[PDB]
RNA sequence: GCAUCGGUUCUGGCGGGGGGAUAAAGGCCCAGGGAAUGUGGCUCCUCCGGGAGUGUUAUAGCCCUGGGUGUAAUACCCUCG
RNA sequence: GCCAGAACGCGACGAUACUACCCGCACGUUGUAGACGUAUAAGAAUAGGCUCCGGCCUCGUAUCCUAGCAGGCGAUUCCUCCGCCGGCCUCGAAGUGGCCGUCGGUAAUUCGCGUAUUGCAAUUUAGACACGCGCGGGAUCAAAUCCUUUGCAGACGACUUAG
């Protein structure tokens, strides 16, 4: 009976912020994409929409399930690493935790 | 790329240093890794290289209390290892520390990790990036040049291993053949526009 | 870098005591027109008492490669500074144009004597016609009799971005 | 300079067979059976003719090469002590003290022993096991010489080097003082 | 500078860890190595 | 927020006037307010809840734009099934490179 | 080495559970009573289990043995429980020889023989806090020195900015575990023998 | 006298060797250059078999099991085509196990959304009579 | 959130035009001349794969030069969308 | 060999009153360096291997699993897989798997009713590790320290003893 499972977006993990050797900056954030590694294929995600999903502590409005919301910026590199913005930046010790990259803005 | 539980390393035929920076890029990315065979690891060079470079190593030490602080110098080959990865970790910080949390290094191949499907890294194989004729040592060797104490029981423990493993591997070719000749009973009744179908599709 | 050999002519100006003056052509090996003309000032500088300042640039051209698809031997007589001095060597290679040979030449004197492009004068790039006036055994090697050779252990080529492989590759393709 | 090409023949003769696989070489014949593992040389092995086996390197340096006459050797070496055996003769020399010389096959295991005493009038007996295969003798034929027959050459001469290597003055001008058990012929125990 | 006149160190070290022993009854670190050709017999005992 | 497959329902059958009164502006929001004050009063006054009742010509086009398209759709062996499975990515899928 | 298992005879004296106890003259002295009630309970399944599973398992096998320190006249009641190794022949030999001596008196002269090189292990005679003086017997200052002559004069160079581990300091002395080796048995005289 | 060698067999870079190239392009060997690289050209009329004449490196191609027999060295292209047809290099090719991988890679890479779906139903209606195969196989033991 | 715009910008394709030896090449069609890492033949040897010699297209081919299809394609640089 | 023994390394064993131990569910106020199909054991060589012995090996670009109200109800038809508990028989590198049965659910084929209104997106609150609890039982009825004492010890603690 429905042996399936239940997954509409790819999963990515939160690697670090934008950053030089020794200065980085929050304000956007680097992801991974699970079978992504050129640029190619990272344009493919450009502007989708990113949700890091987390727990927190209290129960505010109907969940303990918090999100922050952003979306796929440009690419990074040349192995398929992305650029993200978000409304918020990321906690930073999210790295190296996971990320759905959505499909809503479709073609 | 792929994202998995963990990853479970066979470490024979590798590089301690490439496989090192790998495991530890893979580490501060966020995948869980654990290590078997860690005595079967490869170093590029002469064995006196290695030997004289362990014994470069051993002569650092702390001159007013060789108990604190010093270079604690650690023989196994799994800690071997251990050091070269936390060398490429940055382990002094909560971050670096989770990181290698998320590490296990294993000399041997341990019950839980037997039985388990071990991966290779082809960008640290040896047979894959050292000349042919060059020469190279063992971790193995030299953790047991340099004190390491359990070098044969190690030994006796993967060939009892082994003669378990060879016992599934008889049964696992049985299983095949008895998958194939199911094959080939079943091709005779199902519906020939499936076969078509399936082999159109590519199946 | 990637190279293409020109045909630089060029003249002294013109004067009254001398008009119509004798126009020299020198073929340089060059990433580009700009250093083509370089070159050429450089050469006429050293050979007559012509400078870019009293002198034109008649003609630049393109000379390519007339068979670039037939595989050649080609012997190259260079001069070059050395960190103790100034030497002459002649070497072969085995390409198809002519500015292959000089870029594997270049590619050479810096692998073998860590010459650099500024220290190494090209005196002459001919093709060898024949096959006995190869001199090189790493030529001779290349044009001996039915050459067939296999690949030895030869490394797969794995995505470098694929980390984890579940079989030991093979060498042996 | 990298050779494209390196090749080497040997030829086998009909009383005896050679098998090689992952570089281990097995050759049996009438005298015994032999085995080398070359796996350390990168070198391939094939068959050429009827009874010749072609050993060739392929785009190899001069270090490289250098290994295939090596390997050559070797394996001709293992092929002719599988045929034809090797037998090395040492004799005693001194000036003064007559070495005696004793030797006998062990009981537990199937190596041959030999104890040399009165070297240089020293009391000390020194003992020397020789490698399994290698049978000593004292020569029949004349006095103060040793026989040492084997099917490795290897083997043999490493025994033979044992105990030429005992026998040794110390603290003395070695001009002078000869004493000594040094190995005089080299040949095939058959002809 | 150098020390004027050679001498050795006074004591072990050893024996370096000059603190009171962990336990009273006195402990056996290291056993006989075994030989299983000879017949079973103790290794060890206690007196006073 | 759709994606958009190669697969294709033919329409010979479905009555363009009644997919076009239907594509009206006002017909989905026209009675909205109406029935969440409904849904209101049954909650908050009543002690369990209820299904929200579906209008009838909400149904009765439904059926009407429904009958000709199921009959188009059986025509094709596995659609159906394809329609009444649900879409999910397995181990592997990359929809950079999945042609859909 | 690790150790699998453990296997205790049926009947323990007082002597030895007292070595399991603090405060044994005011407890309910209830060491080893369920332990007992194996050798009854399915006829000592468990016990042959556990040493079945030694047989199979270990490769080193040892006794556990105890003093009768009420024999000494030592005001001791609370005995001695060591282990000693089994050597020579299989584990299973091992095994059966432990087991046949299960609560069973051993004499020393069974363990050991005249003219026997044994060692002894020991804790030394026991000093309170000593100088340096006597615990590392370095050399007395001259009688003219201020703030005491029993000491090390220079305990450190400058340079290395710590005293090092290696310099003599006042401390522990004595109390220390020693196995002094090679000591010949003389003799090995026995209680009954009343010229012993 | 009996010899066992148990070596291995490469294929041999040779005139008339036909290689493979990355882009799936098959090309045969009328020169060798020097140990990395040759001069080689695919006149097949196939397009996507077809390589122009020109260099190709050696690291960027393998070596097929297809060898056209007395293939001059240096041949023109006109020769070359001529040999390519008379020894029928196009139907080998497609015979060898490789271009059934490649085939199978395009199908599977060209399946739409319905196609995996058909895919999936379809192998389960074969995985049934399989099994039921396996377990009348597993119960004779 | 979406649609339609404006500013800045990153990135992917597509259709054209010009120049150079009016690219060089190359494929076919001729006209001439050559050689070997010499094809077929011929001679000898090897019968065990094959090797050696002779000689210029034959039962493979290649190189050089002048032409035609031809203002061919291409790829390089520039450029209009 | 010999000395120390990680005071945040590990093992075996003994007794464990109680809120401590064991059994089943009843939630979860509480936590997680971060489930979402968390699916895949040969060993060995890489100048060689695998095999069902016919043949295969660049390529895990694989294999398995994957449909149904977050997956309903009832048929047709299937004997194929998933689990739940029980005999047992083997699993010591840091305790593993199995064939033998019960009890459930089960599209390989074809269908018949239900889905709507979450209003055009808003984490798909869905898992396993726990941990602390209350139900209502079983099991069990203990030690340690202070204190007095000893001197194999000791500056005081500590330690060896005895009560
Ligand atoms: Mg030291
Ligand atoms: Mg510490
Ligand atoms: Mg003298
Ligand atoms: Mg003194
Ligand atoms: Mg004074
Ligand atoms: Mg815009
Ligand atoms: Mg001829
Ligand atoms: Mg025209
Ligand atoms: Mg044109
Ligand atoms: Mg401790
Ligand atoms: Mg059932
Ligand atoms: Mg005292």
């Amino acid at each position: 009976p429905s042996e399936a499972g239940h997954r509409l977006y790819v999963k990515g993990r939160h690697l670090s912020y934008q950053r030089g050797r020794r200065n980085t900056h929050p304000k956007t954030s680097l992801i991974k994409i699970e079978g992504v590694d050129d640029t190619a294929a990272a344009n493919f995600y450009l502007g989708k929409r990113v949700a890091y999903v987390y727990r927190a502590q209290k129960e505010v409005r109907g969940t303990k399930i918090r999100v922050i919301w952003g979306k796929i910026t440009r690419p990074h590199g040349n192995s398929g690493v992305v650029r993200a913005k978000f409304t918020h930046p990321l906690p930073a010790r999210s790295f190296g935790a996971s990320v759905r990259i959505m499909l809503y803005p479709s073609s | 790329s792929s994202f998995e539980s963990v990853v479970v390393i066979d470490g024979k035929g590798h590089l301690l240093g490439r496989l090192a920076s790998i495991v530890a890029k893979q580490l501060l990315s966020g995948q869980k890794i654990v290590v078997v065979r860690c005595e079967a690891l490869n170093i590029s060079g002469e064995f006196f290289r290695a030997k004289l470079k362990y014994h470069a190593y051993l002569r650092k030490m702390t001159r007013y209390n060789p108990t604190r602080g010093g270079p604690f110098h650690f023989r196994a080959p799994s800690r071997i290892f251990y050091k070269a990865v936390r060398g490429m970790i940055p382990h002094k910080t909560a971050r670096g520390a989770a990181a290698l949390e998320r590490l296990k290094v294993f000399e041997g191949v341990p019950p839980p990790y037997d039985k388990k499907k071990k991966m290779v890294v082809p960008q640290a194989l040896r047979v894959l990036r050292l000349q042919p004729g060059r020469k190279y040592c063992t971790v193995g060797r030299l953790s047991h040049e340099v004190g390491w104490k359990y070098q044969d029981v190690v030994a006796r423990l993967e060939e009892r291993r082994k003669a378990k493993g060879a016992a599934y591997y008889e049964r696992k070719k049985l299983a095949a053949r008895q998958l194939s000749e199911a094959k080939k009973a079943a091709a005779a009744k199902v519906d020939p526009k499936v076969s078509e179908a399936l082999a159109a599709y590519g199946y | 870098g990637r190279l293409q050999e020109y045909q630089v002519i060029g003249r002294h100006l013109p004067t009254e005591a001398n008009p119509n003056p004798a126009l020299y052509r020198m073929r340089i090996f060059a990433p580009n027109e700009v250093v083509a003309k370089s070159r050429f000032w450089y050469f006429l500088r050293g050979l007559k008492k012509v400078k870019k300042a009293t002198g034109e640039i008649v003609s630049v051209n393109v000379i390519s490669e007339k068979h670039p698809l037939k595989v050649k031997n080609f012997g190259i007589w260079l001069r070059y500074d050395s960190r103790s001095g100034t030497h002459n060597m002649y070497k072969e290679y085995r390409e198809t144009s002519r500015v292959a040979a000089v870029e594997a030449m270049y590619a050479d004197m810096a692998a073998r004597h860590r010459a650099r492009f500024r220290s190494i004068h090209i005196l002459k790039v001919v093709e060898l016609e024949k096959t006995e006036d190869v001199k090189r055994p790493y030529i001779k090697q290349l044009v001996a009799k039915n050459l067939s050779f296999p690949l030895p252990h030869r490394v797969p080529k794995i995505s470098t971005k694929k980390i984890f492989s579940a079989k030991r590759p093979s060498t042996f393709s | 300079m990298r050779y494209i090409h390196s090749e080497e023949t040997i030829p086998v003769p009909e009383n005896l067979k050679v098998s090689i696989k992952s570089r281990l070489v097995t050759v049996e014949g009438p005298r015994g059976k032999l085995q080398k593992d070359l796996s350390h040389i990168a070198v391939n092995f094939s068959v050429v003719k009827k009874g010749v086996i072609g050993l060739e390197i392929h785009h190899g340096s001069r270090k490289d090469v250098a290994a295939l006459r090596t390997v050559r050797t070797i394996i001709n070496n293992m092929i002719i002590g599988v045929t034809k055996g090797f037998k090395y003769k040492m004799r005693y020399v001194y000036a003064h003290f007559p070495i005696n010389v004793n030797v006998e096959k062990n009981a537990e295991t199937g190596c041959y022993e030999v104890e040399i005493r009165n070297f240089i009038g020293e009391k000390i007996v020194r003992k020397v096991v020789m490698a399994p295969g290698v049978e000593v003798e004292i020569s029949k034929a004349q006095k103060d010489e040793l026989i040492l027959s084997g099917n490795s050459l290897e083997a043999v001469s490493q025994s033979a080097a044992d105990i030429q290597q005992i026998c040794k003055v110390r603290n003395k001008d070695i001009r002078k003082f000869l004493d000594g058990i040094y190995v005089s012929e080299k040949g095939n125990i058959v002809e | 500078s150098h020390r004027k006149y050679e001498a050795p160190r006074h004591g072990s070290l050893a024996f370096l860890p000059r603190k009171r022993a962990a336990r009273h009854r006195g402990r056996v670190k290291s056993f006989p190595k075994d030989d299983p050709k000879k017949p079973v017999h103790l290794t060890a005992a206690m007196g006073y | 927020y759709v994606i958009a497959t190669s697969v294709k329902v033919d329409l010979t059958g479905v009555d363009q006037a009644k997919i076009d009164e239907v594509a009206q502006p006002k017909y989905f929001t026209a009675e909205k307010a109406k029935e969440k004050a409904s849904e209101e009063a049954f909650f908050k006054q009543g002690e369990k809840p209820q299904k929200k009742p579906v209008s009838s010509t909400r149904a009765a086009d439904q059926k009407a734009i429904d009958k000709a398209l199921i009959a188009n759709i059986k025509k094709v062996d596995m659609l159906a099934s394809y329609l009444a499975s649900s879409f999910s990515l397995r181990k592997g899928d990359k929809p950079h490179l999945m042609k859909f | 080495l690790r150790s699998l298992t453990t296997v205790w005879a049926e009947h323990l004296s007082d002597e030895v559970k007292r070595r399991f106890y603090k405060n044994w003259y005011k407890s309910k002295k209830k060491a080893f009573t369920k332990y007992a009630k194996k050798y009854a309970e399915n006829n000592g399944a468990s016990i042959t289990r556990e040493l079945e599973r030694i047989k199979k398992y270990c490769t080193v096998v040892r006794v556990l043995a105890h003093t009768q320190i009420r024999k000494t006249p030592l005001k001791q009641k609370k005995a001695h429980l060591m282990e000693i190794q089994i050597n020579g022949g299989s584990v299973a030999d091992k095994v059966e020889f432990g087991r046949s001596l299960f609560e069973k008196p051993v004499t020393i002269d069974t363990i050991f023989e005249k003219d026997e090189m044994i060692d002894v292990i020991a804790v030394t005679k026991g000093h309170g806090f000593v100088g340096v003086t006597a615990r590392w017997g370095t050399k007395k200052l001259p009688r003219k020195t201020h703030k005491g002559l029993r000491k090390v004069a220079c305990i450190g160079a400058w340079h290395p900015s710590h005293v090092q581990w290696t310099v003599a300091r006042a401390g522990q002395m004595g109390y220390h575990h020693r196995t002094s080796v090679n000591h010949k048995i003389y003799r090995i005289g026995k209680g009954d023998d009343e010229a012993n | 006298a009996e010899i066992n060698v148990e070596a291995t067999s490469w294929r041999r870079v040779e005139v008339g060797r036909v290689l493979k190239l990355e882009n799936g392009s098959l090309a045969a060997i009328v020169e060798i250059i020097d140990h990395k690289r040759v001069l080689a050209d695919g006149p097949s009329s196939d397009p996507k078999l077809a390589t122009p004449r020109g260099i190709v490196p050696l690291s960027r191609a393998l070596l097929t099991p297809i060898v056209i027999p007395k293939l001059p060295r240096g041949a023109r292209t006109g020769a070359v085509k001529k040999a390519w047809e008379a020894y029928g290099v196009d139907a080998k090719w497609k015979e060898t196990n490789w271009a059934k991988k490649q085939l199978q890679q395009e199908r599977r890479q060209s399946l739409t959304d319905f196609d995996r779906f058909k895919v999936m139903r379809l192998k389960k209606q074969r995985r049934f009579e399989e099994r039921k195969a396996l377990a009348k196989i597993k119960a004779a033991a």
